[PDB]
């Protein structure tokens, strides 16, 4: 059934699984028309499909042309997310196909289930976890490849960079969710924490800075403080 | 007007005939039901006074043979049997009528209720849902499971309703996932009407038979089937106008007949709210919407 705090270790076992987040598929700016009505203009989006064990990210870029002359776009966006995940699974060799797909939003269940009818042994699960994958587009290199796309494109990343060389997938996921939670709560302050020190760079082939083990502890502490500092403002507590 | 004689009533029982019912006392000199209207199916049904567990009954058509009821003290129920000897049967019925040992099917001349509930129900379709080809009449009870309930355990005792499943390859054409899921017209019109039922009359027969089994036996699988066949039409954008008009009439008489006190168990909130207020056909069921709003406003 639902993935929660109770069954959290299951994310790091040897059963292939993928998180699917559809938050950034259909993205708009709302603006005024010359007549003083309101209109939306779509921008490029992405499906965020992540193997939490390996860090492998299947970033499917959703080009604005998808939406041209379509109606009920927030509804279509769930079905298009499901079409593209189903197509990804069918493209993978059998031994690479997931056993489970966990959707971060319950509205993706029926669309994904219907598109995956050909795969009755792949479980489609919701989660009770509130994962911060919406903040994916706060990661500069992911944001850049999405906005520059001129056509539908699939880009493959490791969202853990080379972390699994030094830490477990449990710890790598904890680090990723803390970074994304911070970027989601206060993007400016999170980016300042990550790039404030000029001597620490991001490798051409990486998403995040090249931090030593001790620098990661400091960064992780600064991220926790940011999230509490911000929660201190929100609620005045 | 045909007759179903009873050998005797050795156990205290509530006897149903169609929408009517009578309490019979233990060893009361009851010998059956006369004046049963020719031209419809009928259902004769039972609920023992000493064990209300297992409502059970028999669907029959008096045109297909001479049928009687006899209590079996071994299996502990009223059984239907066919009398093949025409002259023995007529002779038995004539005797019981003379001694006025039979209740009269109590049909008011103005009242089309039974016709309206069974308009599309045919014995030959019942005998394919309820498989026991040695008998011309069909046994149903409270506890019998459907083929679909059994998939999700004795095949011989199943209700073989047509399986309907909105998240099945049968319901969803490869490459038309969103279209077929949001608009079930393909599934209704091509798969079910043209494909399996052949026509709207057979589809309505099964819908009406599922309802009556749900109402008279509290058969939960039957109730699921009735709701599924309503939802499949209401969730289709493209339905022939004659089918919508007929559905409105069918559902109106089902809601009209339903005991007021069973609406909590026999009506599915989600299906009715969706069908009347959100679906493609929300504005196509005027009679059904007015009786539901006036009789069961809490459900909605």
């Amino acid at each position: 059934g639902a993935m929660n705090s109770s069954n959290y270790a299951e994310l790091f076992n040897n059963d292939i699984k993928l998180f699917v987040d559809d938050t950034n598929v259909y993205r708009v700016t709302v603006h005024k028309t010359f007549e003083g009505n309101v209109a939306t203009k779509a921008i490029n989006g992405c499906i965020f499909t992540l193997n939490p064990k390996t860090g492998h990210l299947f970033l499917k870029i959703i080009h604005t042309s998808v939406w041209a002359g379509q109606k009920r776009l927030s509804q279509l966006a769930k079905w298009k997310t499901a079409e593209e995940v189903s197509a990804l699974v069918r493209s993978l060799p059998k031994e690479e196909q997931p056993k489970q797909i966990i959707v971060t939003r319950k509205a993706m269940l029926d669309p994904l289930e219907v598109h995956m009818l050909d795969f009755p042994n792949i479980a489609i699960r919701p989660t009770e976890l509130r994962l911060p994958f919406s903040a994916a587009m706060s990661i500069d290199k992911l944001s850049d490849v999405v906005m520059k796309a001129t056509e539908p494109q699939m880009v493959l990343f490791n969202i853990y960079d080379d972390w699994l060389d030094r830490i477990s997938s449990y710890t790598a996921f904890s680090r990723l969710t803390l970074l994304l939670r911070a970027l989601k709560t206060n993007e400016e302050s999170a980016k300042m924490i990550l790039l404030s020190d000029p001597t620490i760079t991001i490798k051409s082939y990486h998403l995040w800075p090249s931090f030593t083990d001790e620098q990661w502890i400091t960064i992780e502490s600064q991220m926790r403080d940011l999230i509490l500092t911000e929660y201190g403002r929100k609620y005045n507590v | 007007m045909n007759t179903v004689p009873f050998t005797s009533a050795p156990i205290e029982v509530t006897i149903g005939i169609d929408q009517y019912s009578f309490n019979v006392k233990e060893n009361q000199p009851f010998h059956g039901i006369k004046d049963i209207p020719i031209g419809h199916v009928h259902v004769i049904h039972f609920q023992h006074a000493d064990n209300s567990s297992m409502r059970y009954g028999y669907w029959f058509d008096c045109r297909m043979g001479n049928f009687y009821i006899q209590y079996d003290p071994k299996d502990g129920l009223y059984k239907m049997m066919e009398e093949r000897d025409g002259a023995k049967f007529e002779n038995i019925v004539h005797n019981f009528k003379e001694r006025q040992m039979m209740v009269s099917y109590p049909k008011i001349d103005e009242d089309d209720t039974w016709y309206n509930l069974t308009e599309f129900v045919q014995m030959d379709k019942i005998r394919k849902i309820v498989r026991k080809d040695e008998n011309q009449f069909s046994y149903v009870d409270s506890s019998m499971t459907t083929v679909q309930e059994n998939e999700l355990s004795d095949p011989a005792h199943s209700l073989n309703y047509t399986v309907i499943n909105f998240k099945s390859r049968e319901a969803i054409r490869p490459g038309h996932e969103m279209e077929d899921f949001l608009d079930k017209s393909y599934y209704l019109n091509t798969v079910m009407l043209q494909g399996i039922f052949k026509n709207s009359s057979n589809y309505f027969g099964e819908l009406q038979f599922a309802f009556l089994n749900a109402m008279f036996f509290g058969n939960y699988g039957s109730s699921l089937q009735w709701h599924a066949m309503i939802e499949l039409i209401c969730s289709s954008a493209t339905v022939p106008k004659h089918m919508l008009d007929k559905l409105d009439e069918i559902l109106y008489y089902q809601i009209k007949t339903l005991p007021e006190q069973y609406s909590d168990i026999l009506l599915n909130e989600r299906v009715w709210n969706i069908c009347l207020y959100s679906s493609f056909q929300k504005n196509s069921l005027h009679n059904t919407e007015k009786i539901m709003e006036n009789k069961y406003p809490e459900l909605l």
